[PDB]
DNA sequence: CCAGGGCTGATCGTGCAAAAGTCGTGCCAGCCGTCT
């Protein structure tokens, strides 16, 4: 995973239960940025006519 | 000679289906013979598409009866099948003219598809034009050439057309590409396929540039004379019970033989033809010699009929086709260079080199005949014409078009 | 009791000539691009 700094503090009941709060600043930063490499394929299926 | 085998040996003659028929139509005359996911998905595809519309519109009783009609008679492939008036004498009625269902009809011309249910060409394609936006260039010249003028734009001719019906070479032509850009078959728009078609026999062996007599995989109707009921034969109570069972012992001993017999003759019968035969395969469908079943049983081990029977109905397989056995019957042509050549192969190379040539000036007969006497193949110039007719290739001097 | 002759169930042969389909190939008719 990576570093981040955390602070254990109640803020405005986002992290009411168990919910992370997370600042903008970890999307501009390209944090926790994944790719995914899906690959689907199309067949020939030779007929007889 | 024989009844007992006379067919015994034309039981052979056909396909495995058949045979794997009969031979379980035979399979209960003798009693010593012997041998979730419910999902199905639905969907729809202008059928239930085309009714689904139907609903949604604000149509009456009357009308929605009516639509069903005629959105029922409408074929997959394209447009409907039966005529306008049809429809008329089929809603069953003498008060109901032609003009209540053509709003009806004319209302469904605009559905999904535009251009569904169109009838005649014609209309299709004109009304196509109609749902196009007015600021368009070509929009009356199109629509003028859509009404009538119609013959002579299917023709190869087009200066004719032109001259006639006041138009210009430069305009005109591009108004033509309008109507060209339009795509009439409309109907087809919500239409797709999942078919297989493909049946096993010989395969390949693949061994060092060579596929041969190889293996059976599953043709062979299991045919084991059963013997829980083959030991009562001995000690048999009356007469009738004793010749019963012997009677019909004799006869699956017959057919068992009979069976194993016909394997193993067509079992390696597939390696002599396609020997005889090793230049349509590894060479290609152009480079191909004429053979003759009366030459195949010359070559083998055997008479002609029973090679025939052999081939017949035996789809073979190998990674490079599969083709029927008795498909590759070819008669004869002169050559003079080495060896003769086939029919097929004149209609293979007519094809490729119309395939390679100018598309604007367009190949021929007597050209192709001087071109295969270049090649070194000295044909007529009829075999090239009759060749190419039998192909439904059209005329190349017809074919021609403004490049 | 054993070998010679007659009876009979087993076991073969998967062949062969006859009538029709097929294209090499020549003949013949219709049609269009062009120069007269």
């Amino acid at each position: 995973g990576q570093n981040m700094r955390v602070a254990f503090m109640p803020w405005n009941g986002y992290n009411f239960e168990d919910s992370i709060l997370v600042s903008e600043r970890v999307v501009q930063e390209d944090r926790f940025t994944t790719i995914h490499i899906q690959e689907l394929a199309c067949v020939s299926r030779d007929t007889k006519l | 000679m024989t009844p007992q085998l006379q067919q015994a040996i034309r039981l052979l003659q056909l396909s495995t289906l058949e045979l794997q028929q009969e031979l379980q139509q035979a399979l209960e005359s003798n009693p010593l013979l012997e041998e979730p996911v419910y999902q199905g998905e639905t969907t729809q595809t202008l059928q239930d598409y085309l009714m689904w519309q139907v609903e949604l519109t604000p149509f009456t009783d009357t009308d929605r009866a009516i639509a069903t009609s005629i959105v029922d008679a409408v074929d997959d492939t394209g447009y409907l099948t039966i005529q306008i008036e049809d429809i008329v004498d089929s809603i069953g009625d003498d008060e109901i003219g032609l003009e209540e269902v053509e709003a009806v009809l004319k209302r469904i011309q605009r559905f999904d598809p535009v251009g569904v249910a169109a009838k005649d060409l014609r209309d299709c394609l004109l009304i196509q034009l109609s749902q196009f936006a007015k600021e368009t260039p070509w929009l009356e010249e199109a629509r003028l050439i859509i009404s009538d003028h119609l013959d002579l734009l299917a023709n190869h001719d087009f200066r004719t057309l032109m001259r006639v019906t006041r138009l210009k070479e430069e305009v005109l032509k591009e108004a033509v590409n309008l109507i060209q850009s339009l795509d009439p078959r409309p109907g087809q728009s919500i239409q797709t396929s999942e078919p297989e078609y493909v049946i096993p026999d010989v395969l390949v062996r693949k061994v060092s540039g060579r596929w041969t007599v190889e293996l059976n995989a599953d043709s062979i109707p299991r045919l084991k004379i059963n013997q829980q009921y083959a030991a009562m034969g001995n000690s048999a109570r009356n007469d009738a019970d004793g010749q019963f069972i012997r009677s019909n012992l004799q006869e699956a001993r017959w057919l068992i033989k009979s069976l194993e017999s016909r394997n193993d003759t067509l079992l390696r019968v597939s390696r002599c033809i396609v020997e005889q035969q090793q230049a349509f395969f590894e060479q290609g469908e152009e480079y191909m010699k004429p053979m003759v079943l009366a030459d195949i049983a010359q070559a083998v081990e055997m008479h002609e009929s029973t090679i025939s029977r052999v081939t017949t109905q035996k789809y073979l397989h190998s990674p490079r086709g599969i083709f029927e056995l008795k498909y590759f019957f070819s008669s004869h042509v002169n050559t003079e260079g080495g060896g003769e050549a086939s029919s097929t192969a004149i209609r293979a190379l007519v094809k490729k080199l119309i395939a390679a040539e100018n598309p604007a000036k367009p190949l021929s007969d007597s050209k192709l005949t001087s071109m295969l006497s270049e090649q070194g193949i000295m044909v007529a110039r009829r075999t090239v014409a009759k060749y190419r007719e039998s192909l439904s290739i059209p005329p190349s001097n017809q074919r021609k078009q403004l490049v």
